[PDB]
C-alpha cells in the first residue's frame, strides 16, 4: 500500500527530534519491537498494514511537518484533518497530548521535571540530557504515567508552574 | 607590519570613536554583524572579509579616519595629510561613504547634551517609549529613525522639523547636503 | 572541483556562516538534512550542483570575498557577472531571508520569536536561536513561503522594522 | 490573551514602570525571579493569572490609562468596576509600598538605609530595600512598625500617615 | 528531604545567594565541585548531610528567612536553637568570610586584590570577595588557623571593623 | 611593601590628579587603554605592564608626581626631595615625559575657569560643538586639538594665538619651551 | 600510588586546572581527559608521589598538596631541586604567560599571530594555551623558538611577560 | 623464548596494540597476511626473526613496558641498547607512521581522509578508520612508501600539522 521511495523521502527529510517523536507516537502501534531507526518502523507498519497514505499523512501531521505533507503526499492540512475525522486514528490522543506537552517545554522545565520525577525512579535510567518524551517512556515502563494515570504528571506540571499544561491534561481527561 | 599598524590604529580609538566608525559603516556592515564589535580590530577584520581593507586598499580606512576627524591617526599611521583627503574624497566616484551618512554624523557632532535632550523630546510620538531613555546618543536615535522609515535620503521632513525646532545651523547643514 | 577546495572553504567558515550556507542550500538539497558544511558540499557535488561557479556564488552570498580571492582566486565583479549571466544556485527568496537575518540584532530576533510563538509552540527548545532557525521552523510549518510573506511582513512591522517590510515589498514587486 | 498584547505593553513601558511592575507582581510569582517584564507577563500568562482584566489592573497600577485605551480598549471606570467585582492581583500592601517609593528622593532613601542597616553595596531604591527587608522577615502587611518608625524619624510624616490609612483599611 | 522542596529553594534564591551557598558548602563537600546549587543540594542529600535542619541552616546563613517561613514553615529562633543544640553544617570560618564579603563594595575588593597580587601572583581581576577567598584557599594563604594575612590586608585598607570581626572569630576558637 | 606603598599613594590622589596623571602618560598609554582607567591602581598596573614602574624603577612615578606638584607624596612615601627631582630631571636624557606634554600641563595649570571659558570661545570654528562643552577641561581641549593636527610639537601657532589673546605668561611658557627644544 | 589518589585529584580540579595540567604534560600519546593522563603517567612509572606533587605544584593547587599528599611547598621545592622535572621550564613559562593575559590581550595577540599563521582553525573562544598548542603544531613556538611570541608580547605593551621570556632564555 | 611467552603476550595486548603490532610487522610478513596476533608471532618465530630481543623490540614499539618488565624481564635501557646494537625488526618507516598516527585526533584523521579521497576515492566504506588503515590503503594503491612521502607531507600540511611534516623530513634526513 506504500512504496519504498515515499518511506525514503520521509526518513531523510525528518530530523532527529521529529524521528524521536515519531518513534514515541508509534510506541503503541508496534507494541512488541523497539525499532532502531524510523525506516525500520515505517516498513514494519507497512508489513502489518498500518501504513496507508492516510496513516503516513497522520504521522506527518503529528510531527508538524506540513512541508512533507505537501511535497511527498501532495495533501493539505484540511485533507488530513478530514481523514482523521472520517477514519480511526493511528496515534491515540494520549500520545498527542504528551507530544504537545513536550513541545511546549523549554530546557529548564524538562530538566526540572526530570529532577522532580527522579524521586520516583532511579538515576542511571535517565541523565540530564534526556528529553521529555524519554521521561514519559521511562515512567510508562514504571506505570507512573498512563492514559488512566496522569496524577503524577499533573502534580509535577503544577509544581513547575505550567498550569496551562495541567489544563491540557484536564481537558484530555474530560474527553474520556 | 600591516597587522601591527592596524592594531596600533585600533589602540588609539576609544569607545566613542568606535561607535562613530560603526555608524559610518552601517551601509557596508549590517546590524547583526555590528552588534558584537567591541573594539576597532573587529571592524577592521569585518572590512577585511569584504576586501574593503587590505595592504593595497587603504582607501576606506582612510575615509573612515578622515570622517571622524582623526587627522592625527591619518598623518601618523597612514602618512596622509588633511589636504590629500579633502582632494581625494571630493573627486567623483572615490567617496565610499554616502553623503547622507556623513551629514548625519556631522549633525551628531554638533549637538550638545541639552540639544540632545530636546531632540529626544521631539521624537516622543514616533519611537516606542522604552527606546527613548537617556542611555542613547544621537546616532542611535538616527538608526532607530531609519528602522521606522521616518528618516532617509528622501525622507528629511521629520529631521528638518526637529532641527528647525532646535537650531538654525542644523537646517543649514541639511540644506547644504541636499544641494 | 576538488576536496582540497571544499576543505579550505570548510576551515574558513565559522558557525554562523556554516548555518547560513546550510539554509541557503536548503532548496538544492531539500530531501536531506546535512549535519555539517563539508557534508553539504559533498552532497552538492554528488548532485552535480557544485561547480566552481556555484561555490563562488555560495561564498558571495555569505559575503566572504576574501575567500573568493584566496581559495577560488576570484573577485566580486566576476561572481556578480556570473550571477547575471548564468542561473542562480540560491533563489532570491533565500537571499532575502539571509539579508533580513543579517539585519536583526539579538533583541529583534527574540521579539520575532515571541510574536511568532503566538503562532507556534516552543518549536526548538533553545531560547537563543537565529532568524534563519525561525524561518526554517516556519517553512516546516508551511507558514512562510515566497508567495505567503504577509505574516513575516506583519511581524516585522510589529517590531518596528519597517525597512525590512519594505525589502519584502520590493522583492514581491520584482515578481 | 495573546503574545502581541504582552509585546505592545512591554515596548510601551519604561524602566521605572518595569521595576514597579515586577515589585507589584512579586506576590503572584512569589517564588521566581523574572529578569524582565516580558518574562514576568509570560509567567503570569502560563500560570493563568494574566487575563485581560489582570493586565488591565497591571496597567492601572502604573497609571497608564493611555495603554488601557490603546491596547486593551478600556477606560478608568471600567477597570475600577472590574476591580470592584473581581479579586485583585496586587494587594493593597504592594500599592502602598509603591506609592511610598514614588514620594522619596535619593537622600531620603539613603537616610532610611542608614537607620535600617542596624537591623540588617549602595545605589539602592526604596523597593529594593523593601525586598531586602521581606527576605529578612522585617516588613509585612502585618509588620509595618519598623517602616513606620523609620519614616517618622526622617521627617516624612506624610508617608507615616499613608501607612496609618492603610492599617486602618 | 524531597526534590519538591529542593526545587522551590533553588528557584527561589537569587544569583548572589547561590554563590554564597556554594561557597559556604565548599567545606561539607570539599572533594567535589558542584556546578550549580540544585546539584549541590542533591549531593548533600545523597551524602546524608541534608536533613530539614541542614536546609534550615543553609537558608539561615544566606539570611533568607522568607523561605524559612514559606517553605519549611520555621522561624528564626527555631533555626537558632537547632544550631545551638545540634552540630553545624557550615563552620564559623565560612560564615566569617561571607560576613566580611557582605561589607565590601567593588572598590574595597579591587584594593584587596591589588594588595594580594604580590602574595598570590599576577594570575580576570573583576571577581567577588568570595572568589578571592577561594583562590586563596587554593593557594594555602588563608585558613581557620591562618588569618594573619587577610587581617593585615583588611587593616591596611582602613576596614578596621572587619579586622575586629576576624579578632572575635579568633577569640571564639 | 611596594604594592602597599602604591596603594597608599593612590589613596592620596583624587579624580583631578588622576586626570592629570593620565594626560601626562598619553605618550605611553593609548586612548583605548586609558578610557577605563578610573583610579590610580589601574594606571600603576598599566605602567608595570610596560615595565615603567617597578620596585627598582621608581623614575616615571616620581616624575609624574613631581609634574603634578605633589611634592608631599614624593617626600613622604617615596623619600624624595624637590631639589633631587629638579636635579635629576635636568640631567640630559633622564626625563621620560616629553617637554611638549609638560608644557601643555603647565600651561593648563595657569588658566582659570573664566580663562578656560574664553579659551573654548576662541576655538569655535576648528572644533566640533560637542567637543566644546563645559564638562571638558583644558587638557581635554589639548587632546581634541591634537586630534585635528592643529596642536602638536611642530604646530604651536594656534595655541600661541589663543593664549596670547588670553594671557601673556602662557605665550612666555610656549616660547620658552619652543627655544629649548 | 593508587587509583583513589588519582580519583581525588581528578575530581578536585576544575576545568581550567585540568586544561593546564594536560598542556603541561603535553611533553611527556594524547590523553583525552585528565584521569586517563594520570593513569598513563602511573602506568609508565612516571607518576610517583613526587611526580603527582610536582603536577599539583605546577597547577598552583597547594591545598591538594596538603590534603591529598600531605606535603607543603618546601618539600615539593626540595623534590624539584633534587630530581629531574616532569614539566619542562618551557611549559611552566607558557602557563605563567597565559595566567597574565585577559581576553582582550589574547584577541590582540591572535591578530598579529594570525597574519603570521593564518588562523586556520575557528574555535568558540581560544585560550592562550590553545593558541600556543596551535602554534606548536605549525612549528611557530618552541623552547628554542620564542622570538615570535616575544615580538607579539612586545607590540601589545606586555613587557613584563617579555622579561619573563628573556629570563627563561638566559637560563639555558 | 618459549610458547608461554608468546601466549602471555597474545593475551596481554589490547585491540589497538594488536592492530599497531600487525601494521608494524606488515613489512616482515609480506607473503602472509596474519588475521590475529598469535599467528603473527608464531610466523615470526618460525622464520627465526623472533628472539627474546625481537619480542622486546615489539613490546617496546607498542609502549607496553609492563610486559617488558614482567614477561621478558627487560628495562628501557636494555631494549634501547639492543636496538642500538642489533638491526631492527620494524623499520623506522613503520615506527614513524605509528608516531604520526599517535599525534592525530579524530578531526585531523577525518580531514586527512577527505583529501586523500580527492586522490584515492572512498577506499574502505567505514568512516571510522584509523590513520594506519589509511596508510595501508595507500600502500595498496602504491601512493606511500619510504621514498614516497610527498603526498602525505602535503596532506599533513593542509591539515596544519606541520610538526608531523617536520617529522617526515627528519626521517628523510636519516638516509
Amino acid at each position: 500500500h506504500m512504496s519504498a521511495e515515499v518511506i525514503h523521502q520521509v526518513e531523510e527529510a525528518l530530523d532527529t527530534d521529529e524521528k524521536e517523536m515519531l518513534l514515541f507516537l508509534c510506541r503503541d502501534v508496534a507494541i512488541d519491537v523497539v525499532p532502531p531507526n524510523v525506516r525500520d518502523l515505517l516498513d514494519i507498519l507497512r508489513e502489518r498494514g498500518k501504513l496507508s497514505v492516510g496513516d503516513l499523512a497522520e504521522l506527518l501531521y503529528r510531527v508538524r511537518r506540513f512541508d512533507l505533507l505537501k511535497r511527498i503526499l501532495k495533501m493539505d492540512r484540511k485533507a488530513v484533518e478530514t481523514h482523521l475525522l472520517r477514519n480511526p486514528h493511528l496515534v491515540s490522543d494520549y500520545r498527542v497530548l504528551m507530544a504537545e506537552i513536550g513541545e511546549d517545554l523549554d530546557k529548564s522545565d524538562v530538566s526540572s521535571l526530570i529532577f522532580l520525577m527522579k524521586d520516583y525512579m532511579g538515576r542511571g535510567k535517565i541523565s540530564k540530557e534526556k528529553s521529555f518524551l524519554d521521561l514519559v517512556v521511562e515512567l510508562e515502563k514504571l506505570n507512573l504515567v498512563a492514559p488512566d494515570q496522569l496524577d503524577l504528571l499533573e502534580k509535577c506540571l503544577k509544581n513547575i508552574h505550567r498550569i496551562d499544561l495541567k489544563t491540557k491534561i484536564q481537558k484530555y481527561k474530560q474527553s474520556v | 607590519d600591516f597587522s601591527r599598524n592596524l592594531y596600533d590604529i585600533g589602540e588609539q580609538l576609544d569607545s566613542e570613536d568606535l561607535a562613530s566608525l560603526k555608524f559610518l559603516s552601517l551601509d557596508y556592515i549590517p546590524q547583526r554583524k555590528q552588534e558584537p564589535i567591541k573594539d576597532a580590530l573587529m571592524l577592521f577584520q569585518r572590512l577585511q572579509e569584504k576586501r574593503m581593507l587590505e595592504e593595497s586598499n587603504l582607501s576606506f580606512l582612510k575615509e573612515l579616519l578622515f570622517r571622524i576627524n582623526r587627522l592625527d591617526l591619518l598623518i601618523t599611521y597612514l602618512n596622509t595629510r588633511k589636504e590629500e583627503m579633502e582632494r581625494e574624497l571630493q573627486t567623483p566616484g572615490r567617496a565610499q561613504i554616502s553623503a547622507y551618512r556623513v551629514m548625519l554624523y556631522q549633525i551628531s557632532e554638533e549637538v550638545s547634551r541639552s540639544e540632545l535632550r530636546s531632540f529626544k523630546g521631539g521624537l516622543q510620538e514616533e519611537i516606542s517609549k522604552c527606546k527613548l531613555d537617556d542611555d542613547m546618543n544621537l546616532l542611535d536615535i538616527f538608526i532607530e529613525m531609519e528602522k521606522r522609515v521616518i528618516l532617509g535620503e528622501g525622507k528629511l521632513d521629520i529631521l528638518k522639523r526637529v532641527c528647525a525646532q532646535i537650531n538654525k545651523s542644523l537646517l543649514k547643514i541639511i540644506n547644504d547636503y541636499e544641494e
